[PDB]
RNA sequence: UACGGUGCUGAAGCAACAAAUGCCCUGCUUCCAGGAAAAGCCUCUAAGCAUCAGGUAACAUCAAAUCGUACCCCAAACCG
RNA sequence: CGAAGGUGUGCUGUGAGGCAUGCUGGAGGUAUCAGAAGUGCGAAUGCUGACAUAAGUAACGAUAAAGCGGGUGAAAAGCCCGCUCGCCGGAAGACCAAGGGUUCCUGUCCAACGUUAAUCGGGGCAGGGUGAGUCGACCCCUAAGGCGAGGCCGAAAGGCGUAGUCGAUGGGAAACAGGUUAAUAUUCCUGUACUUGGUGUUACUGCGAAGGGGGGACGGAGAAGGCUAUGUUGGCCGGGCG
RNA sequence: UAAGGUGAUAUGAACCGUUAUAACCGGCGAUUUCCGAAUGGGGAAACCCAGUGUGUUUCGACACACUAUCAUUAACUGAAUCCAUAGGUUAAUGAGGCGAACCGGGGGAACUGAAACAUCUAAGUACCCCGAGGAAAAGAAAUCAACCGAGAUUCCCCCAGUAGCGGCGAGCGAACGGGGAGCAGCCCAGAGCCUGAAUCAGUGUGUGUGUUAGUGGAAGCGUCUGGAAAGGCGCGCGAUACAGGGUGACAGCCCCGUACACAAAAAUGCACAUGCUGUGAGCUCGAUGAGUAGGGCGGGACACGUGGUAUCCUGUCUGAAUAUGGGGGGACCAUCCUCCAAGGCUAAAUACUCCUGACUGACCGAUAGUGAACCAGUACCGUGAGGGAAAGGCGAAAAGAAC
């Protein structure tokens, strides 16, 4: 499903406000794509499904230091 | 069919019905209730050697239990198998 | 006429039956349903 | 010794428009 | 009595005496089914010895 | 734990058979008792040609609650009431009238 | 002999002609709208065996279990 | 030494009511004054049960059609037997599948059921009855389609789908005639056959796949020809001389 | 624990016991067909078809055992592709379903009210889904206060229908503070010196107290009416027992029970003590949670509907300081107080009752009370989901009516 691999970020739900203040439901995804990350202690490409935002974490923290958090949440990258 | 145990336990009846009585004068089978789950084999086995006779054939059959009310209360009849052991020539019983 | 009802047991127990019904989850509701109210004969099958 | 009743109705007749 | 004497003995003398047992159950079964048993309280009474035999004979099995 | 048996020999306490003594037959667990020749009562039998051809009025007796009946004292003449005692260890009945073991 | 039945005996048992919507025919002819699959079966060899196994053929022999089987079924037995 | 309730009678109060008694009934009941209510029924095309009315009226389910003698029986237009008559006969006959599930056969009985009576019945009761190497199912094989390891997707549930695995209405080995039971028979007996595997012996020997090829393997319409089922006639055999 | 007993309609036959293996009752086990998470494969549930291995032999066969999937871990092997990796095969483990309500979270209406109807209300209700325990959740201040102070969370009564929110309509509706129930505080973000200290979890070992069978348990006669006495009339007696039930009409003294006093071979709960196996206490010096806080945009949650709207959560785009530093004090600024987010754990007071036991009722008494006092989720109806009845009373004893 529409769950980023690395912040676990998933679809919520919100409203549709019109000028009259009319709700109706709706759904906001995160902004997702799949990206070939290289990492080198492996010499390999990893394939993962991640938000823009988590791209940005990733840079931010290594790709290492992501990889070993998930091994600890048995995500199965 | 080679366990004594589970020959012991496969005849269950002797059949004393009409047709019974003209299969002893006219083509020497025996009829008899056997349990539900038995096959001809293991029955042509145990009476082989529970009986000492030499058994030809043995074909079997499954009886449906009749629908019964006892007062005001439906039931109904057991189901049972019943085989036609045809014995050897010239051997009785 | 033609009735409504044209009895076949094969259709009736691939359609109705214990293994239909327990297939999926919202059979398998009904089966607690008819657990939870007691009913002798749970499914259609004989 | 087990009667019991049903009943469905229907519905038809004429106009009533003059 | 019965039950102590069971447990004292070997699984093969057990093994005898439960064929034994059973061997007058199917005879008391064909005469019971052909109207000539009388005494009809042993037919019970063979059926609770036949348990009461194998019973014995699982618990001098080890487990 | 059962304060009448068997053989106890007892005196109708009420009843169309007040006073009157006599000895246990059976003991029923619905809590009555079968006394020997004291409850007479008139069946009308059917004839079963099975077994027992001639039917006819019959006089046998019917059952008796416990608490209808009382033990005899068979000493004082006198309807007692029955008490329980470790002798020996085991349980014994006593009259509670001059507490003497039975 | 129990109106049943039972037992015994028992002649001829051929030809011609006509004749299918049934068989040859899953054929033949023709047409366009161009008309299942798989397995059993036959055959071919790889790897793995080629003394063996296995194959072919002839005898002898075992085995063929289990389940339906009454009765109605264009209807008084099914759906109304 | 007769409670409640029921049913009469008498008395009594402005009323809702009260008191007492005869009788049925058989064991509860309950003053006074306080308290609390599921506290008062004629109606709501009220709800449930019972019973009227129409009413001994309509109707008794195809206009194919009945009749008689004898029998059984308490009783016969309806049942059994017999002899006539009539109806169907591409069905209103026979055998199945589906579906039903003992309705099949025998004995016994007539409360209820049968639109009447019923001795009868597909009704009640008690026994009995279906026998398969070659008939089906099952098993091997697949169609549409279903399910679906992993997988892809999806808030969750889940959706889709590969390898696979299921799924006949289709494709795959083999039995016929005669006889016999109250009820079963290609299933049972007699006679005569056939098929597929396992094992053993003997002889001769290249075998072998989740592979390859062949085969299985396929439409509509039409035209005849050769046949059989079957029928007709003759002959033959038996019986007949109306 | 026993002199009787083979469960009911329901008799009968044939029996088994009677001082203790008859039966019955409790504890602990043995066995437990087939379907059902179904788990060897399949399947129209209670059926069909196997594979492997061990062991049997009468050479026809037969009997056990194992063989699902997924997750985690470990071995062995093993591509494109040289190492590797994916993948593959084994072996140990956990899981899978089911179940009343209560609980947390993920989704989430409409009818209705507004005398119409859109914001709003109903309502984060009904319902669907995930997950878990006996409780769950929450929880040890980046909290409130107001210049005085309080000191985790949860629950109850107030504060108060107040302050506010609101087509300022309908309606929604706090907090501060106070009185109570119950209280408990700790660990990591790191290394030493001491040392196994406290404490917690496993397990045995006793003691204590329960639970699962149980035991004994006072004291009334006469007469009258009557089918029958427990009623009437006399004269007694027991009571730490006059709670109830039964017995031929209303029983303290007939019976079962009650108050009482007791009881456990075996299993088990709870609590204390104690022994092992882990577990680390204390002191000093350090360290102080970053794609985070905050911000723009769009929503949601806070009583608070964007409003001048703080605080909280984030789908999106950005993005700090970091103890000489930050957060909050209802726009915002300054001052001053107070606290230290971006890591965790935690009993009690609280919610609920499928089920077990005892007891209670100005609750019902068969058209009432559960739909069901009766073989009721049955008969019956519907393809199915589902719907769903009617039906209690002989008498003290069947003595149920011989002839
Ligand atoms: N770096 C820090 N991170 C988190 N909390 C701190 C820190 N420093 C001090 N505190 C807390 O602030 C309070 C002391 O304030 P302050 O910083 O002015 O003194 P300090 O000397 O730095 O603290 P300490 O004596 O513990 O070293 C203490 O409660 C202390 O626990
Ligand atoms: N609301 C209730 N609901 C159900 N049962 C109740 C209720 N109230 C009381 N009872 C019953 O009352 C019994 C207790 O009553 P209570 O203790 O007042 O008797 P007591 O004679 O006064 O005893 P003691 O004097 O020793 O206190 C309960 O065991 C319970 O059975
Ligand atoms: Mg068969
Ligand atoms: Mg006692
Ligand atoms: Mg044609
Ligand atoms: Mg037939
Ligand atoms: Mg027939
Ligand atoms: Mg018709
Ligand atoms: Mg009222
Ligand atoms: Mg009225
Ligand atoms: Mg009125
Ligand atoms: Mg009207
Ligand atoms: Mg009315
Ligand atoms: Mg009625
Ligand atoms: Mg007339
Ligand atoms: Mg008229
Ligand atoms: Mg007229
Ligand atoms: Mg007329
Ligand atoms: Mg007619
Ligand atoms: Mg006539
Ligand atoms: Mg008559
Ligand atoms: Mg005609
Ligand atoms: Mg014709
Ligand atoms: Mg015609
Ligand atoms: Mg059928
Ligand atoms: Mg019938
Ligand atoms: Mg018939
Ligand atoms: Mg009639
Ligand atoms: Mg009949
Ligand atoms: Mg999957
Ligand atoms: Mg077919
Ligand atoms: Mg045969
Ligand atoms: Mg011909
Ligand atoms: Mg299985
Ligand atoms: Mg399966
Ligand atoms: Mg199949
Ligand atoms: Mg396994
Ligand atoms: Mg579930
Ligand atoms: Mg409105
Ligand atoms: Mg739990
Ligand atoms: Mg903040
Ligand atoms: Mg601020
Ligand atoms: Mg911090
Ligand atoms: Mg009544
Ligand atoms: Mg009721």
């Amino acid at each position: 499903s529409r769950v980023c691999q690395v912040t676990g970020k998933r679809p919520v739900t919100g409203n549709n406000r019109s000028h009259a203040l009319n709700a109706t439901k709706r759904r906001f995804l995160p902004n997702l794509h799949s990206h070939r990350f290289w990492v080198e202690s492996e010499k390999r490409f990893v394939t993962l499904r991640v938000s823009a935002k988590g791209m940005r974490v990733i840079d931010k923290k290594g790709i290492d230091t992501v990889l070993a958090e998930l091994r600890a949440r048995g995500e199965k990258y | 069919m080679i366990r004594e145990e589970r020959l012991l336990k496969v005849l269950r009846a002797p059949h004393v019905s009409e047709k019974a009585s003209t299969a002893m004068e006219k083509s020497n089978t025996i009829v008899l209730k056997v349990a539900k789950d038995a096959t001809k084999a293991e029955i042509k086995a145990a009476v082989q050697k529970l009986f000492e006779v030499e058994v030809e054939v043995v074909n079997t059959l499954v009886v449906k239990g009749k629908v019964k009310r006892h007062g005001q209360r439906i039931g109904r009849r057991s189901d049972w198998k019943k085989a036609y052991v045809t014995l050897k020539e010239g051997q009785n019983l | 006429m033609k009735r409504t009802f044209q009895p076949s047991v094969l259709k009736r127990n691939r359609s109705h039956g214990f293994r239909a019904r327990m297939a999926t989850k919202n059979g398998r509701q009904v089966l607690a349903r008819r657990r939870a109210k007691g009913r002798a004969r749970l499914t259609v099958s004989k | 010794x087990x009667x019991x009743x049903x009943x469905x109705x229907x519905x038809x007749x004429t106009a009533s428009f003059v | 009595m019965k039950a102590k004497e069971l447990r004292e003995k070997s699984v093969e003398e057990l093994n005898t005496e439960l064929l034994n047992l059973l061997r007058e159950q199917f005879n008391l079964r064909m005469q019971a089914a052909s109207g000539q048993l009388q005494q009809s309280h042993l037919l019970k009474q063979v059926r609770r010895d036949v348990a009461r035999v194998k019973t014995l004979l699982n618990e001098k099995a080890g487990a | 734990a059962a304060k009448i048996r068997r053989d106890d020999e007892v005196i109708v306490l009420t009843g169309k058979d007040k006073g009157k003594r006599g000895k246990v037959k059976n003991v029923l667990s619905s809590g009555k008792v079968i006394v020997e020749g004291i409850n007479l009562v008139k069946k009308h039998q059917k004839p079963v040609p099975a077994l027992n051809q001639p039917g006819g009025i019959v006089e046998k007796e019917a059952a008796i609650q416990v608490s209808n009946v009382a033990i005899f004292n068979a000493a004082t003449g006198k309807a007692d009431r029955v008490g329980f005692r470790f002798e020996d260890g085991k349980k014994v009945r006593f009259f509670k009238s001059n507490s003497e073991t039975i």
